[PDB]
C-alpha cells in the first residue's frame, strides 16, 4: 500500500522503483483579457520520474501543443502523465522495468493503474511522504530545457550528479529533498546559498555545484537554517 | 394457482414466500402454501428460530414441475424436492387443501409488487447463475460467494454472476484508457449488452435477481453485484432511453420494497450518491431519486 516513514529504507533496496510527480505537467499564467475577464495561457511543463536509488531522472517535457483544443486540462494532465509513464516503462528493457511506481499525489493512482493494466506485477502506490519535487523547475538547467522545448522531448539526467561516488543513495536522496525543500520555501535565498561563492562552479555535465564533502555539510546547514528561518517568518514563531 | 406442499414442520421457522413471511411453531400442522400465482418465478425461504445463522431458500417456477418441501433431520434444513408422480402429488395437495392445512399466498388484487421486482427474472437464467443441473429449482443462502468474490472458494456452491470490474482489460480498450474509465458506454453497450447479455432484458434479470438474493438472504456478494450493475449504467454517457426509463422503474420498486431497518446494510452510500448526484444519469432516474430522498434522506 502507501509509502511512509515506517518503510523509508525500501527506497534504496535493489527492487527497481520510480517516483512520479505530476505537479509541473500542466502549468499556466492567469491574466486579464481586453474585456476584463480572466484567461489562462499554458507554458511548457514536465513529468518528474525519478529512480531514488540511481538518481536517474526521466524528464518528459510536456509542450503546450498537447493541450490545444482539449477540455478539462487538470483532469487530462493526470491521464497524459499516466500515458507517458506507461510508454516509458514499455520502452525500457524488461530487466530495467520498475517493480513499483510511487505517485506523489493520490489523484495519479487510478489513471496510472488503468494505463498499466498490461503490467499486473508492477505495484502502483501512493506515499505519506511530502516530497518537494514541485521545486524541480527551480533547478536552472531543468527549467531551461523545459522552457526552450519547441516539441515533446524526453531528456535523461542524473539528479545526484556524481554524489553516489562518495555517499549512499539514502544520503543522496536526503540531500536532494533538503535542497528542493529549501528551493520550494525560499527560491532566491536557496539559489544565493548555492551560487554565492564564484570559486565553486557547476560542471557542464552537472546540475548542482562541485562542493567538497566539507562544503556540502556547510551548504546543508545553511539550507536547514533557511527552512527554519522561513518557518519562523511564516508562523511568527 | 399452484401449490408447494410441506411434508411437515418439525422445527420452528420463519417461512418466506416472495415478499411475504409467516412464523411456524415446532410440530405445527403446517402443510404448505397454495394459490401461488402462475407466470412468475418465486422464492421460498427459511430462517430457523433457534439459529438465525443461514437464511436459505429455493427459486422455482411451478410451470416446470411439482415441488414440495421436506425437512431433512440429517442436514438440518427444509429441502425442496420434485415429485415426478403427478397423480400422487395432486392427491396430497387435494387432501391438505380439504383439511385447510395450507396458507394462502396472500396477494392483494391491486398489488403488482412481485411482478415489478421479477419482471426480467427467468428460471433458465437463475439456473445458469446457480449451477445444480439435476434440479429444476435453485438453492441460495446467506454465505454463498460469487465467482468474483472467489477470485479476490468451492466453485460448485458459487453464484456465477457476470464479473464486472471497472479496472480490467475487459472494461478498458488499449488507447482509450481515460475515455473508457470516465465514460463506461463501451463496457456497457459493446462488451456487456451486445457481447455477454445479448439484450437489456437479460442484464435487468441478473440485476433484479442480485437485489432479491441481497434482500432475502443478506447475501453480501449479491449486494455488490446489484450495485456494480447500477453503477455501470449510471457511469455510461450513452444509454438507450428505454433502458434508463426501465432502470428508474426497477430501482423505484426495489427501494420501495427494502425494509427501512435494513437500508444501512443493503445500500452503498458511495454508489447511490454518485449515481443520483454526480453521474451522467444523475437527472435520468426521477422516480428513484424521489423515493430515495423521501425514504432514505440520511444516506444522501
Amino acid at each position: 500500500g502507501a509509502m511512509n516513514s515506517s518503510n523509508y529504507a525500501e527506497l534504496f533496496n535493489n527492487d527497481i522503483k520510480l517516483f512520479v510527480d505530476d505537479t509541473n505537467v500542466y502549468r499556466v499564467t492567469v491574466h486579464k483579457t481586453f474585456e476584463g475577464n480572466v484567461a489562462t495561457k499554458a507554458i511548457n511543463g514536465c513529468i518528474f520520474t525519478l529512480n531514488p536509488k540511481t538518481g536517474h531522472l526521466f524528464l518528459k517535457i510536456i509542450h503546450t501543443s498537447v493541450w490545444a483544443g482539449q477540455k478539462r486540462l487538470s483532469q487530462l494532465a493526470k491521464w497524459k502523465t499516466a500515458e507517458e509513464v506507461s510508454a516509458l516503462v514499455r520502452s525500457l528493457p524488461k530487466e530495467e522495468q520498475p517493480k513499483q511506481i510511487i505517485v506523489t499525489r493520490k489523484a495519479m493512482l487510478d489513471p496510472l493503474e488503468v494505463h498499466m493494466l498490461d503490467f499486473p506485477n508492477i505495484a502502483i502506490r501512493p506515499t505519506e511522504l511530502r516530497l518537494p519535487f514541485s521545486a524541480a523547475m527551480s533547478i536552472d538547467k531543468l527549467s531551461d530545457v523545459v522552457m526552450k522545448a519547441t516539441e515533446p522531448q524526453m531528456v535523461l539526467f542524473n539528479i545526484y550528479d556524481d554524489w553516489l561516488d562518495r555517499i549512499s543513495s539514502y544520503t543522496a536522496f536526503s540531500r536532494l529533498t533538503l535542497l528542493l525543500r529549501a528551493l520550494k520555501t525560499n527560491e532566491e535565498s536557496a539559489k544565493m546559498i548555492l551560487l554565492s561563492d564564484p570559486t565553486i562552479t557547476i560542471k557542464s555535465y552537472h546540475l548542482w555545484p562541485s562542493f567538497t564533502d566539507e562544503q556540502w555539510i556547510t551548504i546543508e546547514s545553511q539550507m536547514r537554517d533557511l527552512i527554519l528561518t522561513e518557518y519562523g517568518r511564516k508562523y511568527n514563531v | 394457482m399452484n401449490t408447494v406442499p410441506f411434508t411437515s414442520a418439525p422445527i420452528e421457522v420463519t417461512i418466506g414466500i416472495d415478499q411475504y413471511s409467516f412464523n411456524v411453531k415446532e410440530n405445527q400442522p403446517f402443510h404448505g402454501i397454495k394459490d401461488i400465482p402462475i407466470g412468475h418465478v418465486h422464492v421460498i425461504h427459511f430462517q430457523h428460530a433457534d439459529n438465525s445463522s443461514m437464511r436459505y431458500g429455493y427459486w422455482f417456477d411451478c410451470r416446470m414441475g411439482n415441488f414440495y418441501i421436506q425437512y431433512d433431520p440429517k442436514d438440518g434444513l427444509y429441502k425442496m424436492m420434485e415429485e415426478r408422480d403427478g397423480a400422487k402429488f395432486e392427491n396430497i395437495v387435494h387432501n391438505f387443501k380439504e383439511r385447510q392445512m395450507m396458507v394462502s399466498y396472500p396477494k392483494i388484487d391491486e398489488d403488482d409488487t412481485w411482478y415489478n421486482l421479477t419482471e426480467f427474472v427467468q428460471m433458465d437464467k437463475i439456473r445458469k447463475i446457480v449451477r445444480k443441473d439435476e434440479n429444476q429449482f435453485s438453492y441460495v443462502d446467506s454465505s454463498m460467494t460469487t465467482v468474483q468474490e472467489n477470485e479476490l472458494s468451492d466453485p460448485a456452491h458459487s453464484l456465477n454472476y457476470t464479473v464486472i470490474n471497472f479496472k480490467s482489460r475487459e472494461a478498458i480498450r488499449p488507447g482509450h484508457e481515460m475515455e473508457d474509465f470516465l465514460d463506461k458506454s463501451y463496457y456497457l453497450n459493446t462488451v456487456m449488452l451486445q457481447g455477454i447479455f445479448k439484450n437489456s432484458s437479460n442484464y435487468f434479470g441478473e440485476l433484479q435477481f442480485a437485489f432479491l438474493n441481497a434482500m432475502f438472504f443478506g447475501n453480501y456478494g449479491s449486494s455488490l453485484q446489484w450495485h456494480a450493475m447500477i453503477e455501470l449504467i449510471c457511469s455510461s454517457a450513452t444509454v438507450p432511453k428505454h433502458m434508463l426509463d426501465k432502470l428508474d422503474e426497477i430501482l423505484y420498486y426495489q427501494i420501495k420494497t427494502l425494509p427501512e431497518q435494513y437500508s444501512d446494510i443493503l445500500l452503498n452510500e458511495r454508489v447511490w450518491n454518485i449515481c443520483l448526484y454526480s453521474s451522467f444519469q444523475k437527472n435520468s432516474l426521477h422516480n428513484t431519486e424521489k423515493i430515495m430522498e423521501n425514504k432514505y434522506p440520511e444516506l444522501l
